[PDB]
RNA sequence: GGCGACACACGUGCUACAAUGCCCACUACAAAGCGAUGCCACCCGGCAACGGGGAGCUAAUCGCAAAAAGGUGGGCCCAGUUCGGAUUGGGGUCUGCAACCCGACCCCAUGAAGCCGGAAUCGCUAGUAAUCGCGGAUCAGCCAUGCCGCGGUGAAUACG
RNA sequence: CGCGGGGUGGAGCAGCCCGGUAGCUCGUCGGGCUCAUAACCCGAAGGUCGUCGGUUCAAAUCCGGCCCCCGCAACCA
RNA sequence: GGUGGGGUUCCCGAGCGGCCAAAGGGAGCAGACUGUAAAUCUGCCCGAAGGUUCGAAUCCUUCCCCCACCACCA
RNA sequence: GCGGUCGCCUCCUAAAAGGUAACGGAGGCGCCCAAAGGUCCCCUCAGGCGGGACGGAAAUCCGCCGGAGAGCGCAAGGGUA
């Protein structure tokens, strides 16, 4: 959920990046 | 011992992270065991695995030079 | 948690006076307004009077206080409960 | 079943080291193990005997003896308990069967206790017997974890012919009891 | 089957069932799977009792776990108190430790409300 | 130093309590704004935050940029659970003279309350409500879930 | 002195017969409605049972004492 | 001691030889209406043993209690 | 008169046999148990101290010490391992 920083959409919520939301194309 | 209504208690085979415990002598022969110690896992012949002692230490070290 | 790991910041106001108290032959009570700094190892066994905003609180210093700031041992508020 | 490794280990390891240490003049004077008595206070089950009989089924499985039932000596009101109700189970065991049980207890049971930095060495009662309590019953090999309705522990009492404490310690030490030093 | 302390998981999946241990989950799970070369999609209900000891010893000996962890966590927390530090006496008062605000809902740390 | 207190009480909110749902992969389609004392492609090291290196752009040129929901495929199988992420332990990145009080962020561990909410009470009549992301302002950094805007998909119902 | 009844949350009352888990109305506290108060609505807290002994496994409850209370009595003289 | 009535789902209550989860009422729960409280409305949910028949809550024997009544007391 | 009382058991009064009074001091009974009865066979308390998971002043368990202070259905007395 948007409050678990350890999920994809979690990190999208705070709009940060990381292991669970890496920046790539 | 009273005859009837009593468990058999027959010579058995116990296994573990180690080899076999030959002694046994219990009802329900051939039993499996999580971890037996006295073959020296678990604090006997203590390995003290994943030990630390770093509570004071860590901020004494990396902070030493940095 | 938190951070530095390059620079390990501590004020040089007192670090001077502490280093000078290392090899002096004397140990006494050093009044400081610096809670921003970090404590030890050359600090340990020394008594520092730290400011909470109101006064300087005496604090004895020992080894398990290591990585900690000097303001942690000088709390700023006064509570004693509600009722 | 007269072999029993621990029994032997008492005679060909322990008895000798014992005489060497305390310097006993007589054959009999050196400490013997008599009587490990196991006991469950079960008063958690009062008006339900169904809970009791499953627990005595349990002991027999680990001990090899059907336990006794202990009954309320006096009525004590504050927690239930009128007089004569079943309180818990108690089994005495000796002579071989104590051996075969103590053997398992040392090699298997105690290793399977969460934490377990070893057995507290103040439980020697000063006339030289030792006592220990256990939290759950599945630390014994005979228990399968799918047979447990609820975890109930016990009291183990071990009696020595050792007149003193320091002696009784030695005996159990040398038998391989993991004391916390 | 059994793991440090006891903690028997069952059915579900090997990788998920390892979460159910204290000290382990997500990251520490999926890692110990490939390092013992075991399929995480497999149900623990059925596997080789080999993969069971491969898993056990790794996980048990790699990093400290339920009994040992829980006592170490409690250990620092003791040291935070009794040293007298602010981090510590917020552990004393059962109050919030890192920042936040106690004027309104602290509840998790504070406990149920006691009205007046 | 305090405005950050905390037995408590209230307003406005965010995240939820799950299977029209959660997680992982791959794959799409916007608008408005912003930036050369800044925006930063691309390459390397790092699990990552980020750190190096470094090209373009005074910008319909180059950059923030990935839009998210959605689509496909696979997993979870009704469980206080692969729901939910509160607390707390440890480990680090960055701004800054300085993050103890009081920062934001990353990772490992921890996983709380919560199973749709008493009396009551709020919004909304259409590209509205619901839901989904994105941008600015202020600003070193940020406690922004706020505010002011942008488009994405897109209901119900008005007897009277 | 005599006899009968009693004493329990802040108030007023049940419960005591018949041993085992203290209830009711009001009041108090937190919320709701109101511009606001009162009424009303949704929640909550609060008593060791006058006191000291005793009986029992267990006493507000059964027994004894003391202490206050209400009622009746004190006639022939 | 005697006579007559009983005994039904939590309470009351009708209860019949062709089955009557067993009328009905209220209580409880969930809905609708709601200033408060209700009223109204909709759904949810055979004393005992034995015995007679194919069928027993129904008929008989028996047993246990209740209610009622009359009578007696050395 | 009013009040209390009225038979039964226990203790004291009662003066070391028995018995003995007062509106002398204190308590109890009007039941109970098909086992709480007969017999045979075993067993021995309370309490204190040390030990022992949930177990606390006391649930059950183990050690030692404890000659009866426990128990004997109910009041007291006598009795009693
Ligand atoms: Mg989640
Ligand atoms: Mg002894
Ligand atoms: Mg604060
Ligand atoms: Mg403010
Ligand atoms: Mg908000
Ligand atoms: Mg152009
Ligand atoms: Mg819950
Ligand atoms: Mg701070
Ligand atoms: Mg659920
Ligand atoms: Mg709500
Ligand atoms: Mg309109
Ligand atoms: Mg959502
Ligand atoms: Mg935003
Ligand atoms: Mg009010
Ligand atoms: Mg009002
Ligand atoms: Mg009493
Ligand atoms: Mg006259
Ligand atoms: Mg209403
Ligand atoms: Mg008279
Ligand atoms: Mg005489
Ligand atoms: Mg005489
Ligand atoms: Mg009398
Ligand atoms: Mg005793
Ligand atoms: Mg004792
Ligand atoms: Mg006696």
């Amino acid at each position: 959920g948007k409050g678990d920083r350890r999920t994809r959409r979690g990190k999208i919520w705070r709009g940060t990046y990381g292991k669970y939301r890496p920046r790539k194309k | 011992m009273k005859e009837g209504i009593h468990p058999k208690l027959v010579p058995a085979r116990i296994i573990c992270g180690c080899g076999n415990v030959i002694e046994t002598y219990s009802t329900k022969p051939e039993i499996y065991v999580e971890v037996c110690s006295k073959c020296h896992p678990f604090y006997t012949g203590q390995q003290r695995f994943v030990d630390t002692e770093g509570r004071v230490e860590r901020f004494q070290r990396r902070y030493g030079d940095s | 948690p938190r951070s530095l790991k390059k620079g390990v910041f501590v004020d040089d106001h007192l670090l001077e006076k502490v280093l000078e108290l290392n090899a002096k032959g004397e140990k006494r009570l050093i009044k400081t307004w610096s809670r921003r700094s970090t404590i030890v190892p050359e600090m340990v066994g020394h008594t520092i009077a730290v400011y909470n905003g109101k006064q300087h609180v005496p604090v004895y210093i020992t080894e398990n206080m290591v990585g900690h700031k000097l303001g942690e041992f000088a709390p700023t508020r006064t509570y004693r409960g509600h009722g | 079943p007269l072999d029993v490794a621990l029994k032997r280990k008492y005679y060909e390891e322990v008895r000798p080291e014992l005489i060497r240490r305390f310097g006993y003049q007589n054959v009999w004077e050196v400490p013997r193990l008599e009587k490990v008595v196991i006991n469950q206070g079960l008063g958690e089950a009062k008006e339900d005997a169904r809970i009791l009989e499953k627990a005595a089924q349990e002991l027999a499985l680990i001990t090899g003896q059907k336990p006794a039932v202990t009954r309320a000596k006096k009525s004590i009101s504050n927690f239930k308990l009128r007089k004569g109700m079943p309180i818990g189970l108690r089994v005495t065991l000796r002579r071989d069967r104590m051996w075969i049980f103590l053997e398992k207890l040392l090699n298997v049971a105690l290793p399977r206790i969460r934490d377990f930095r070893g057995l507290n060495p103040n439980s020697f009662d000063g006339r030289g017997n030792y006592n220990l309590g256990l939290r759950e019953q599945l630390i014994f090999p005979e228990i399968t974890y799918d047979m447990v309705d609820a975890l109930r522990g016990m009291d183990i009492a071990v009696v020595t012919t050792a007149e003193t404490d320091e002696e009784a310690r030695a005996l159990l030490e040398l038998l391989g009891f993991p004391f916390r030093k | 089957a059994r793991i440090a302390g006891v903690e028997i998981p069952r059915n579900k999946r090997v990788d998920v069932a390892l979460t159910y241990i204290y000290g382990i989950g997500k990251a520490r799970a999926k890692e110990a799977l490939e390092k013992t070369g075991i399929n995480p999609a497999t149900r623990v209900k059925d596997l080789t009792e080999a993969e069971v000891v491969r898993l056990r010893e790794y996980v048990e000996n790699t990093w400290k776990l339920e009994g040992e962890l829980r006592a170490e966590v409690a250990a620092n927390i003791k040291r935070l108190m009794d040293i007298g530090c602010y981090r510590g006496l917020r552990h004393r008062r059962g109050l919030p430790v890192r920042g936040q605000r106690t004027r309104t809902n602290a509840r998790t740390r504070k406990g149920p409300r006691k009205t007046v």
